[PDB]
RNA sequence: GUGGGAGAGGGUGGUGGAAUUCCCGGAGUAGCGGUGAAAUGCGCAGAUACCGGGAGGAACGCCGAUGGCGAAGGCAGCCACCUGGUCCACCCGUGACGCUGAGGCGCGAAAGCGUGGGGAGCAAACCGGAUUAGAUACCCGGGUAGUCCACGCCCUAAACGAUGCGCGCUAGGUCUCUGGGUCUCCUGGGGGCCGAAGCUAACGCGUUAAGCGCGCCGCCUGGGGAGUACGGCCGCAAGGC
RNA sequence: CGCGGGGUGGAGCAGCCUGGUAGCUCGUCGGGCUCAUAACCCGAAGGUCGUCGGUUCAAAUCCGGCCCCCGCAACCA
RNA sequence: GUAAAAAUGUUCAAAA
């Protein structure tokens, strides 16, 4: 309900689906979207190009509460990561910054079995 | 390129405390980076890895932070 | 009815005359090789005489092939004449002839 | 084919108005060898052109099979399973072959009775922006888009 | 004996951060999840994504390796304590005290068993969804023993280098870990590849032998029946010999 | 039997929260097209909105008679 | 480090 300059966008993108949350300089969202809030829905969800749109509707709702600098956190290996940064800084919004914070566990519990695989 | 073990002189690598010493053998996100960027040997990067985690304890050396910019 | 057995574990080639089955018998080669047999059926195109019957040992039966395609048509007892199954889509005997 | 990229053959420019585009459309018109009632009933409807068109039948050609080109196509592609249909750009030569194949196809669809009559009228609307082969290029482009998603699927 | 070396060797205690799940709080809205594609599933009773706080368990990313250690099984964050084996240098001590080893004794992965505790993630069994002719499977969503700790059993395995241990002798070349030193190299222990002579059925082995010899244990004698039956022994049982 | 919530494409079925909007999957038809089948993909028949009536340029909307199926406190000599 | 999905049927000799 409010209307912050500076913000945050972040990315997440697993090979199912993409989706990007805008928060604040606090992490509070602001708005946000996706694969499937765009129209898709199922496989073709984890597409690029599914990403794009998303990134874009992302942001382009983020206007109404006035976005402009906001820093990018990637969270994924998404088969359609890219077109998000991409689609970002090719819009309203200003990339002030992209860093990559996956999550990665430094050797802890394990793992499913399509994942275990690795032994 | 530059190897780590040249850019610096005679040094306690058993030093657990002397933050730049050992804070530029850490990749550019905490990786304790291998011997082919360091350039110490076999009985070198091991007394060097165990010293650096001491100092990852101790609030001097990092555990990972992400490089910037993607 | 059924089969009639002693010591043997196969039923032998009933040599003609005996089998009232169908007209004409009329006796022939011995081509196509036993289930692990120890060779080649007996057969006696035989009514018709476009048509072939070779004999089923473990069985009791003799199964009829047609002459020209050489597809399993039956199985008949050699004592009646009444056939005794469908005819099977999946076995040939002209590459035996 | 397998060996080189086959042999992209020549036309012979029209004998009346010459020119290697206006031929083609006369192979497709075309029935059975004949390109003599081929020829003959392309310009029985230039003529008709002139009646109502008082425009060129030339550029009243041009101008249609402009208006029916495919810019992006949809081509199927088996995948690591199910089959997908990719959108894909169609090749300069490859828009002009379709354009007018479809041209000729949505003629011979019309009501009308003279080979000439359609073949005419089917250019006229064609070129106007709306007509049945034009139904099918803004069809076939809506193909495209449609499975936009599939791009990265390009080959 | 003396002086030093390296190491994930073993046991006890303690400690760190990453991450997963659950709870709490804030912000926010129409889907998330998942596959070959889906569906079941979860979600307007506000989930997914993000931020902050807390609990709890398990495993230790980069270093890290053709790497090291141990008799084997097997061993990996960091820290301290208790403790084993082993390598080099010094030629100082004893003076054949050595090798092997039926039986016996100890150890012995995972799974499994008992008593008690712990339980985040994973997951036989089990329930669903799809696939299929069927699908008591593969794939997906759930999910209990168990995995984890203590004490006591179990005692098997492709427990594999499919190579018993010890001593001597028979070209080197190369790279690697660890030592000693009169540091383009000499010298000792160990880990790899290519390879003399030689052995071999060939494949390949070759100073780490499957080479050449001696000492001692173990085992083989056609495939199947069968590692079964009976007897005996051990085990809570499953079972093991 | 009394309040008072809605009928819509054959069916599932949103707007009425502040009056011009004929919403969509499945299903039906052709196609795209695949191994069959299937998600998908594009076009498309498929709603006088029960209707006598007030309201308006336009009424399913402001709303009256209750026509009917669901909900239906309770009552029942 | 990752091609979804597709079961199953037949049986002899020639050279010196
Ligand atoms: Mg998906
Ligand atoms: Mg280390
Ligand atoms: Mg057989
Ligand atoms: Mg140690
Ligand atoms: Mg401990
Ligand atoms: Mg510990
Ligand atoms: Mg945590
Ligand atoms: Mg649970
Ligand atoms: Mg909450
Ligand atoms: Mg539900
Ligand atoms: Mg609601
Ligand atoms: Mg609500
Ligand atoms: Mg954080
Ligand atoms: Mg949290
Ligand atoms: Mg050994
Ligand atoms: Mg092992
Ligand atoms: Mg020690
Ligand atoms: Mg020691
Ligand atoms: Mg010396
Ligand atoms: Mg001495
Ligand atoms: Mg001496
Ligand atoms: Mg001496
Ligand atoms: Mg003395
Ligand atoms: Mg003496
Ligand atoms: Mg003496
Ligand atoms: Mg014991
Ligand atoms: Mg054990
Ligand atoms: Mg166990
Ligand atoms: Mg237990
Ligand atoms: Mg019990
Ligand atoms: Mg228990
Ligand atoms: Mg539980
Ligand atoms: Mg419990
Ligand atoms: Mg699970
Ligand atoms: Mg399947
Ligand atoms: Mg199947
Ligand atoms: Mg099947
Ligand atoms: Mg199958
Ligand atoms: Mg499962
Ligand atoms: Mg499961
Ligand atoms: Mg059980
Ligand atoms: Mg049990
Ligand atoms: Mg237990
Ligand atoms: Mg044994
Ligand atoms: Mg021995
Ligand atoms: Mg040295
Ligand atoms: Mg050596
Ligand atoms: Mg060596
Ligand atoms: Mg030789
Ligand atoms: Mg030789
Ligand atoms: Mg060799
Ligand atoms: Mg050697
Ligand atoms: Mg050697
Ligand atoms: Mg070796
Ligand atoms: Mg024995
Ligand atoms: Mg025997
Ligand atoms: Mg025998
Ligand atoms: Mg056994
Ligand atoms: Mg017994
Ligand atoms: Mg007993
Ligand atoms: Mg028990
Ligand atoms: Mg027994
Ligand atoms: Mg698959
Ligand atoms: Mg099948
Ligand atoms: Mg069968
Ligand atoms: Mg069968
Ligand atoms: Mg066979
Ligand atoms: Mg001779």
């Amino acid at each position: 309900k409010r209307q912050v300059a500076s913000g945050r966008a972040y990315i997440h993108a697993s090979y199912n689906n993409t989706i990007v949350t805008i928060t604040d300089p606090d992490g509070n969202p602001i708005t946000w979207s996706s694969g499937g809030v765009i129209g898709y829905k199922g496989s073709r969800k984890g597409t690029p190009y599914a990403a794009q749109l998303a990134a874009l509707d992302a942001a382009k709702k983020a206007m109404a509460y006035g976005m402009q600098s906001v820093d990018v956190i990637v969270r994924g290996t998404g088969a359609g990561r890219e077109q998000a940064i991409r689609a970002l800084q090719a819009s309203g919004l200003q990339v002030k910054s992209i860093v990559d914070d996956t999550p990665v566990p430094h050797n802890g519990c394990r793992p499913k079995k399509k994942f275990r695989k690795a032994s | 390129k530059a190897k780590v073990k040249a850019t610096l002189g005679e040094f306690d690598l058993r030093d657990y405390r002397n933050v730049e010493v050992l804070k530029r053998f850490l990749s550019e996100t905490g990786k304790i980076l291998p011997r082919r960027r360091t350039g110490l040997s076999a009985k070198e990067q091991r007394i060097l890895a165990k010293t650096i985690k001491r100092a990852r304890i101790l609030g001097l050396l990092p555990f990972t932070e992400k490089l910037v910019r993607k | 009815k059924g089969f009639k057995d002693y010591g043997h574990d196969y039923h032998p080639a009933p040599k003609t005359e005996n089998i009232k089955g169908l007209g004409d018998l009329k006796p022939g080669i011995p081509k196509t090789p036993k289930q692990n047999g120890g060779g080649k059926r007996k057969r006696w195109t035989g009514d018709k005489g476009r048509k072939i019957y070779e004999w089923d040992s473990q069985a009791g039966e003799l199964e009829g092939y047609r002459a020209s395609d050489g597809q399993h048509l039956g199985s008949f007892d050699p004592k009646t004449g009444n056939q005794l199954k469908g005819p099977d889509p999946k076995r040939n005997i002209k590459k035996y002839l | 084919a397998r060996r080189r990229r086959a042999e992209v053959r020549q036309l012979q420019p029209d004998l009346v108005y010459g020119d290697v585009l206006v031929t083609a459309f006369i192979n497709k018109i075309m029935r059975d060898g004949k390109k003599n009632l081929a020829a003959r009933i392309f310009y029985d409807a230039c003529k008709i052109i002139q009646e109502k068109t008082g425009q060129e039948p030339l550029k009243v050609f041009k101008q249609a099979v402009e208006n029916v080109k495919p810019r992006m196509e949809v081509r199927s592609r088996r995948v690591g399973g199910a089959n997908y249909q990719v959108p894909m750009e169609v090749s300069p030569r490859r828009q002009q072959s379709l354009a007018l194949r479809w041209l000729v196809q949505a003629a011979n669809q019309r009501p009308e009775r003279r080979a000439a009559v359609r073949i005419a009228h089917e250019l006229m609307d064609a070129a106007e922006g709306k007509g049945g082969a034009v139904k099918k290029k803004e069809d076939v482009e809506r193909m495209a888009e449609a499975n936009r998603a599939y791009a990265h699927y390009r080959w």
